[PDB]
DNA sequence: AGAGCGCATG
DNA sequence: CATGCGCTCT
């Protein structure tokens, strides 16, 4: 199947294009403040949804936890029914600007605990449902799941 | 033929057992009171006046969705945050994301936890509270992840005292007007104890703060006595927040750590006002 | 224990 | 404009 995926906070269709998900599918939304759960069912059933907080030394008003709580809200928005049609994974990641209690906070809404993947102190941490190169190499185990338009 | 059961009850800062109190005084059978709180002298309060029935856990954010599911499904969910990063009677208020703000967002996920999964048609009721005095952010925030709008319910219409308060909730009949009732005290001369003398027929919202007491600009003494202004007692402070008479009189707590308690705390006759549908939901004791 | 600060906000 | 589920500092 082609893709479906939902953006928040970043945008990565540069990146989805360079690692061959793009073929119009993906949606991108800077401020969610204003989201209802219909905006979210209405951009059509998502595959994939993906967020992540700015890079430390960015600008931001949001505290580094709201990034979490948006996404979070908006993920369970997204999911889809108690039966299963089709794979559904998500993703956030963080760019090392959380707080040990908003990450442990992170881990505790999430249900998950994170994956720190290195540069090479320049690193991320990263929560997923799947089973920037090295995290790229994280962005490529979809291809299985999702046909890739090469 | 489904009969009616007893009442299955998670609270989530529970405070001085608010909940528990009023349901059963509408006479409400409550199966299980599963409370969250970490104060110790709340949860003393608690454990005293409701005599061990309710089951104490402790940090709401060391709750989860293994403990939900355990303690078996729960017919209502009640909750009110902290509000000292909330309320604007607080200037180095932190926010609703960081300091206590956020542990709104620990009922928001409990709930989401509790609620009956889809296909699951049993009566599921909720009820999260907290402060009119709010950044309208904070509020617009929380409304969209309760994804509903408030209701505001002021306990000068059903109390001596202010207390206009938001209610996000599912109760039936949350918008239907108040009714006072022949035990309400409306009046705090009402509320009084013997040989005490009102200045006030309301008095305007009870913080932890002992000077929320003193009335407008002048600070002026709620009550005269025998030639001698004075404050509240706690017993009157108690009444006027429509609990019974020494109810927070535990733990050997002085005027200041009541009041802590009480300023907290929920107007009784409005959770009263709130809760009274419910009893023709469950079954009456 | 009690007085001052604080200012957005309905 | 009067007001507040508070903190701080004696
Ligand atoms: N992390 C936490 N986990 C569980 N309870 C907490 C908590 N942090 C604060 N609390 C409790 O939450 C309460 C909110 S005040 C609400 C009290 C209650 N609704 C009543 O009617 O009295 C406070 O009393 C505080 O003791």
């Amino acid at each position: 199947q082609p893709v479906r995926v939902l953006s928040l906070f970043e945008d990565i269709k540069k990146e989805l294009t360079s690692l061959g998900f793009l073929e119009g599918q993906l949606k991108h939304v800077v401020d969610v403040t204003d989201t209802v759960r219909k905006d979210v069912e209405e951009w059509g059933p998502f595959d994939l949804v993906y967020g992540a907080t700015p890079p430390l030394g960015h600008t931001c008003d949001r505290p580094p936890s709201w990034y979490l709580f948006q996404f979070h809200r908006l993920l369970q928005y997204a999911r889809p029914k108690p039966g299963s049609p089709r794979p559904f994974f998500w993703m956030f990641v963080d760019n090392l600007v959380l707080n040990k209690e908003d990450l442990d906070v992170a881990s505790r809404f999430l249900e998950m605990e994170p994956v720190t993947i290195p540069d090479v102190q320049n690193a991320v941490r990263v929560w997923s449902n799947i089973p920037t190169k090295l995290v790229k190499n994280c962005f490529l185990p979809l291809r299985e799941y999702f046909k890739y338009f090469s | 033929a489904e009969k009616r059961k007893p009442i299955r009850v998670l609270s989530l800062f529970d405070g001085i057992a608010t909940g528990l109190l009023v349901l059963k005084d509408l006479g409400i059978q409550v199966d299980r009171y599963i409370a969250s709180e970490v104060c110790e002298d709340s949860i003393t309060v608690g454990m005293v006046r409701h005599q061990g029935k309710i089951m104490y856990v402790g940090d709401v954010r060391s709750v989860t969705q293994k403990h939900i599911q355990e303690w078996g499904p729960f017919d209502l969910v009640i909750g009110g945050s902290p509000c000292n990063d909330l309320s604007i009677v607080n200037p180095a208020r932190k926010g609703l994301y960081e300091g206590t703000g956020r542990l709104f967002f620990e009922f928001y996920r409990l709930l989401h936890d509790a609620r009956p999964k889809e296909g699951d048609d049993r009566p599921f009721f909720w009820l999260f509270e907290n402060v009119v005095a709010m950044g309208v952010s904070d509020k617009r925030d929380i409304s969209r992840f309760l994804e509903s709008n408030p209701v505001m319910i002021d306990a000068k219409e059903v109390s001596a005292a202010h207390r206009a308060r938001y209610f996000w909730g599912n109760l039936p009949g949350m918008n239907r007007p108040l009714a006072s009732t022949v035990n309400d005290k409306l009046e705090l001369q009402e509320c009084l104890e013997h040989g005490r003398i009102a200045k006030f027929s309301k008095v305007r919202t009870i913080t932890t703060r002992s000077n929320s007491i003193k009335q407008g600009k002048d600070q002026h003494f709620p009550v005269f006595m025998n030639e001698k202004e004075d404050i509240l007692w706690c017993t009157e402070m108690e009444r006027v927040f429509g609990f019974p008479v020494h109810y927070t009189d535990v733990s050997n707590m002085s005027r200041l750590a009541r009041q802590r308690l009480l300023g907290r705390s929920w107007s009784v006759p409005v959770i009263r006002h709130l809760f009274a549908p419910l009893k023709e939901y469950f079954a009456c004791v």
